[PDB]
């Protein structure tokens, strides 16, 4: 009576929605919002940032509701997301729709950007728990996160491929200015990226489906449901170790930098490298090579330890970020460059997962109580991770409202250049330098005394 | 709030050369467009931009005409016109969102590219022998060089037409319907002295 | 540079509702910006990309996609009857059309012929003025000192706020060497089915 194959494939394929929607309105709501929209970007760094800022907020509210939800005839979990996917897809939709408004369509989008990242909170916050309903072996839970883990890296492939070669299929007119003083449409483009929506809200529901139908409740009944009062003690407690702290602030200036690239990196490609036509296909090579370099950097950690790759791993983009702003805009070197960022990203988002049992077990062995800590760890980078890339996002658009960013343009003035430029090539680099110099204040020492702590996890 | 206070009129000769100042306050200069316009009667035409922190930018109309310049350190943005005769006109200071290309807020200057300065004539035209109820006088001011305000005595019946150029001097002519006519008589502005006023006879 | 223009330069509205058209030379890409001019004072910024309001009354809406932009003001007050613009922002080259609004009156020239006076005759001089003070429409004005003549000035003022009414006055410059010809008429033709004539021996 264990998990089935099938039942732990539509668990996992559940769990792509959340990662499609992700990189889409990661990689391309900066684009669609200052040019496809025609919003001013002071109104779009105010839509990313409240956007970013209320799933962060919304993550441990929703947690608390699904704390306290009562078990029904479907289960705790599958009524959640019952009635949260036909709101989000059509939240969603209405993201990337540019309405006839004469006044106010920044009202529009933070209303449904914000009520899109409330339904996807209330869709994946139970599924993240689903893990734990299914089953009671620890051995099927683990095969469940790593099919999960699989169609999520599959799914961030996917859902930027289809994304990018739908709206860079449709190609649109620009904006001439004075800089530049010595067939396709806009509405061609918006309906491009309705069409790339509808796309991805039928991918949404499809996954809907198969979760629903594929995955049971199992009706679990068994040991403690532990407190929800003790949140901010298990907090407190967390932040007062120092390996798991230094993993918390590592991981997340990393995963922060990665998250601005993410955010100012197609704006990047489209006016400082001059690759409007092709700013998609540079992401799906990344992403590409992000999903081939995983592998590869498994292999690195099982074989040349864990510290050294942590060292290089993050640090790898620095040069490529360096060359990407100090070459004059060549074809091969962007796209070498962009075989190494995918690289690095597979690495960044790769290796302290890697790292994290190593500190859980020195946990154990440092306090012998613990319920929880890992939920709470990832909770705490979860929420600081979404809350703070919001606000680099929305300083980010605003910086660029600042220099002069131009709606659309087909080119851009000496100063936007400058702050894509610094917003690719001095803030992330800083950013990673910033982690790893955390990561370089590490007591346990990869494995020298963690493996020691393995013993004492053999000794209690 | 963001205002540019532009220069007053102005009388060039010729072929003399024009400088408009464009004192702009409420935003930084040095991070925006300033444009210049140029109103003719009804017709908007742009003569350039410039960019206080770096480049100017011209109609190729007026390469050569217009030249402009910004002085950040006061925060003003100037506009030279060079040879005239045709560019009698009203000059306007817009500045151009960051983002768009519109100009939200606005200036306004005129531009008289005209010569001489004469003291106005006024001829009492009247009927030429004819009445039925109400009955047409007039009033035609010739030859000045300025913008003068025709008057009557309390009497808000009349038309003041546009004055018009006739060679280097301007005409105007006022009419007033009027039903009695005990006594009526014209009375002009014209500031710059030569103040006349003429009664208005029979025949 | 393009080549954007406001068709109807004058357009007849009372309170109902004004539709003020804009036609671009190129596919600007619904970047269209829409200016409100009173006499005296600056353009004033009423619509930016199209559809986009800048702190201005709610009865001005614009609509167009591509070449056909469209201003509508359903709510015309007497503030509303100005003169109003359409630029474009695709293009380096910035470009304007002009175009104006007035209110609707009925119909009826007038017209009356005044000869020079003996102060103008003393000095070198011979101007006859002829006046049509309040009319609708667009008017004529012929000059026949027994022959037509082409050396007359005409002007024209606004509307009139309380008549709605138009006018103009066509001054026929006349030195007293050539102040022999006949006799002065002055005809105008309107929409009346028939001209006003005016003469003087
Ligand atoms: C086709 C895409 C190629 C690859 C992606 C799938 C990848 C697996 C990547 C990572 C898993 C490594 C981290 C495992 C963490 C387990 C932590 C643990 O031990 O449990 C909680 C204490
Ligand atoms: C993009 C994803 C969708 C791709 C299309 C779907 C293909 C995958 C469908 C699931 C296949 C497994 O479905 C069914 O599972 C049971 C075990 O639970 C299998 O039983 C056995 O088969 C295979 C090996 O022979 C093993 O997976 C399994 O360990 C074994 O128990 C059945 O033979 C199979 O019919
Ligand atoms: C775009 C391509 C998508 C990938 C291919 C389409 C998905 C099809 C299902 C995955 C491929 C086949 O499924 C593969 O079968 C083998 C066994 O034969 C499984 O191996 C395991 O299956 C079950 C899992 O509890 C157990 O019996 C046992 O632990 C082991 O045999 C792999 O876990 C699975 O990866
Ligand atoms: C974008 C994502 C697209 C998602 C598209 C949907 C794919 C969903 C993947 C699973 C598809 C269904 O997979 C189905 O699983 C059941 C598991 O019992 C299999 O059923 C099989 O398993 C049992 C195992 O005891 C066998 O005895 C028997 O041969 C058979 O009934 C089916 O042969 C397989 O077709
Ligand atoms: C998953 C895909 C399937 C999705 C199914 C639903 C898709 C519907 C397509 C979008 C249609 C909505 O289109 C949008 O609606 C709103 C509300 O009616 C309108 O908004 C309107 O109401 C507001 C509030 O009164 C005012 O600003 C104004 O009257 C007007 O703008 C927009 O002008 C219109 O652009
Ligand atoms: C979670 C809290 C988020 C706080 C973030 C900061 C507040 C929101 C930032 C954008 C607010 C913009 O402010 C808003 O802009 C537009 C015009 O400029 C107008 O917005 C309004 O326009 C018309 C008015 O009929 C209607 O469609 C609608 O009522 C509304 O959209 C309002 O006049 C103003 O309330
Ligand atoms: C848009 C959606 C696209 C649909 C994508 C569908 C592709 C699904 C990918 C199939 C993943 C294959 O999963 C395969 O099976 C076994 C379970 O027996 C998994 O689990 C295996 O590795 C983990 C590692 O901690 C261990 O628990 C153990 O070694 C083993 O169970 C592995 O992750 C993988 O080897
Ligand atoms: C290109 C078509 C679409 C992609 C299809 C790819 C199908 C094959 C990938 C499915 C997932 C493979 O999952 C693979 O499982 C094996 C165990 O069997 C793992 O092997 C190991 O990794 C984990 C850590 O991650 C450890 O617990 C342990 O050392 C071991 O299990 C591999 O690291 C993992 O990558
Ligand atoms: C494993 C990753 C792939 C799995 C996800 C599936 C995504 C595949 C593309 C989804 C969109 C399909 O529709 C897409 O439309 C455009 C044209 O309209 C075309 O896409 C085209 O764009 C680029 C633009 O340079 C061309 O170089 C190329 O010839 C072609 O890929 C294809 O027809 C198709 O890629
Ligand atoms: C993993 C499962 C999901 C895989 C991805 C989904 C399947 C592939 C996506 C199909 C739809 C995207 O492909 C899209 O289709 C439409 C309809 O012809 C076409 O697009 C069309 O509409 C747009 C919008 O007006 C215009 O550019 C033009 O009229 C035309 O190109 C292109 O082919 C492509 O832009
Ligand atoms: C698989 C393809 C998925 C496509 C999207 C499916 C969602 C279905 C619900 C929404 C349907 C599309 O939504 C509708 O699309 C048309 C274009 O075709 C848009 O465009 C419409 O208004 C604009 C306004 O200028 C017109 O230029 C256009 O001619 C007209 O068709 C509408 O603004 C939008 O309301
Ligand atoms: C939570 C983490 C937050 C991380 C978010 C990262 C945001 C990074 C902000 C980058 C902003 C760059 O800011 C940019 O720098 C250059 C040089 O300093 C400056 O721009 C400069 O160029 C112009 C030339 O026209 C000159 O007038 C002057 O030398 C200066 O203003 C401005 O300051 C700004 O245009
Ligand atoms: C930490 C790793 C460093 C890797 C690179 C990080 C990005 C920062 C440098 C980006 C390159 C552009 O940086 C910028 O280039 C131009 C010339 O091209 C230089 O020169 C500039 O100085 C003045 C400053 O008022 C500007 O008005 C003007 O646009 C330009 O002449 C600047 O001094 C330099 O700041
Ligand atoms: C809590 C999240 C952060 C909220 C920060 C507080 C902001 C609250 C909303 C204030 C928005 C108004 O702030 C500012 O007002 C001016 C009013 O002319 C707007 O207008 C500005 O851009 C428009 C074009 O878009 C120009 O026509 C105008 O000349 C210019 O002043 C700006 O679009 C807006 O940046």
């Amino acid at each position: 009576s264990r998990l089935s194959v099938c039942s732990k494939l539509c668990y996992a394929i559940g769990g792509a929605p959340y990662q499609i929607t992700g990189c889409a309105i990661g990689f391309f709501l900066q684009i669609y919002l200052l040019d496809v929209a025609l919003l001013d970007p002071f109104y779009a760094s105010i839509i990313l940032f409240v956007g970013r800022a209320w799933d962060a907020v919304t993550d441990p509210t929703v947690g608390f509701l699904v704390s306290r939800t009562p078990w029904t005839r479907f289960g705790r979990m599958m009524p959640w997301i019952v009635l949260s996917t036909p709101f989000a897809v059509l939240c969603y939709f209405l993201i990337w729709y540019v309405p006839s408004v004469d006044q106010g369509k920044v009202v529009w989008y933070l209303i449904f950007y914000c009520c899109f990242q409330t339904l996807q909170t209330c869709f994946h916050v139970p599924y993240s728990a689903l893990t734990m309903f299914i089953s009671t072996e620890q051995k099927e839970r683990d095969s469940a996160t790593a099919y999960r883990m699989t169609v999520e890296v599959l799914g961030t492939l996917i859902g930027t491929a289809i994304q990018g070669q739908i709206v860079g299929m449709a190609n649109a007119p620009c904006i001439s200015t004075e800089i530049d003083l010595q067939h396709v449409s806009l509405q061609d483009l918006r309906n491009a990226y309705m069409i790339a929506s509808g796309v991805i809200c039928a991918i949404y529901v499809v996954c809907a489906v198969v979760l629903f139908l594929g995955v049971k409740e199992q009706k679990d009944t068994c040991r403690v449901r532990t407190e929800p009062m003790s949140f901010f003690q298990g907090i407190c407690m967390v932040m007062g170790h120092g390996p798991y702290a230094k993993l918390v602030m590592g991981f997340l200036f990393t995963s922060l930098a990665f998250m601005l690239l993410e955010g100012n990196f197609a704006l990047f490609c489209i006016y400082n490298l001059g690759f409007r036509n092709d700013f998609q296909n540079v992401l799906l090579v990344i992403m590409l090579s992000a999903t081939l370099a995983i592998p590869f950097w498994q292999w690195f950690l099982t074989k040349f330890g864990k510290k050294t790759a942590v060292y290089i791993g993050t640090t790898s983009v620095v040069p490529f970020l360096i060359s990407v702003v100090l070459v004059p805009s060549s074809l091969a070197v962007t796209y070498i460059a962009s075989f190494a960022a995918g690289v690095s990203v597979a690495a960044a988002f790769l290796l302290p997962w890697s790292m994290l049992p190593d500190v859980v077990d020195d946990f154990k062995v440092q306090n012998p109580e613990s319920q929880g800590h890992e939920a709470i760890f990832y909770s705490f980078y979860v929420f600081f991770t979404k809350f703070a890339s919001g606000v680099s996002l929305g300083v980010s658009t605003l910086s660029l409202d600042f220099a002069g960013y131009v709606t659309r343009g087909c080119t851009q003035p000496g100063e936007v250049k400058l702050t894509l430029k610094i917003l690719v090539s001095a803030a992330p680099i800083v950013l990673i330098i910033i982690g790893l110099l955390i990561f370089i204040s590490y007591p346990i020492n990869e494995e020298k005394r963690q493996g020691n702590r393995k013993l004492l996890n053999e000794q209690r | 709030a963001s205002k540019l206070e532009l220069s007053g009129p102005a009388e060039p000769r010729g072929s003399k050369s024009a400088q408009i100042t464009c004192k702009a306050k409420g935003f930084p200069e040095a991070r925006f467009w300033v444009f210049w316009l140029f109103q003719r009667a009804a017709a908007l035409d742009w003569p350039a931009a410039n960019f206080s922190g770096g480049p100017v930018q011209f109609e190729s109309r007026f390469q050569g005409n217009a030249s402009l310049k910004g002085s950040q350190a006061q925060a003003n943005a100037e506009l030279n016109i060079g040879a005239l005769g045709s560019s009698t006109a009203t000059y306007r200071c817009g500045w151009k969102l960051a983002n768009g290309g519109f100009f939200p807020s606005w200036g306004g200057a005129n531009v008289n590219g005209a010569a001489g300065a004469k003291a106005p004539a006024v001829y009492p035209v009247e009927i030429s022998g004819a009445g039925t109820g109400s009955v047409t006088l007039g009033c035609l001011v010739k030859g000045y060089n300025a913008k003068p305000n025709l008057t009557w005595p309390g009497a808000s019946g009349a038309l003041t037409f546009p004055s018009e150029l006739n060679g280097a001097l301007w005409n105007l002519a006022s009419a007033v319907t009027g039903s009695g006519f005990p006594s009526a008589t014209c009375a002009v502005g014209f500031g710059a002295a030569t103040d006349v006023d003429k009664k208005v006879a029979a025949a | 540079a393009l080549d954007i223009n406001s068709p109807e330069a004058e357009k007849n509205a009372k309170g109902a509702r004004a539709r003020i058209t804009c036609n671009a030379g190129n596919q600007v890409g619904s970047a269209v910006a829409w200016f409100n001019q009173r006499p005296g004072d600056p353009a004033s910024l009423l619509t930016y990309w199209a559809a986009t309001e800048k702190g201005v009354a709610g009865k001005q809406s614009a609509q167009g996609a591509s070449t056909k932009f469209s201003m509508s003001s359903a709510g015309p007050e007497a503030p509303s009857l100005s003169s109003y613009w359409c630029l474009l922002f695709e293009k380096g080259a910035f470009s304007f059309g002009g175009s104006k609004l007035n209110p609707r009156e009925g119909a009826g020239p007038q017209a009356s012929i005044l000869p020079p006076s003996a102060d103008l005759n003393t000095s070198g001089g011979a101007a006859v003025v002829c006046f049509l003070p309040n009319w609708y429409g667009n008017i004529t004005v012929q000059w026949k000192t027994e022959a037509p003549q082409s050396q007359a000035n005409m002007s024209w003022p606004g509307q009139a706020g309380a008549n709605a009414a138009y006018a103009m006055a066509a001054v026929l410059a006349i030195t007293k060497g050539d102040y022999g010809p006949g006799s002065f008429t002055c005809n105008a033709s309107n929409r009346g089915t028939g001209p006003f004539a005016m003469s003087l021996n």
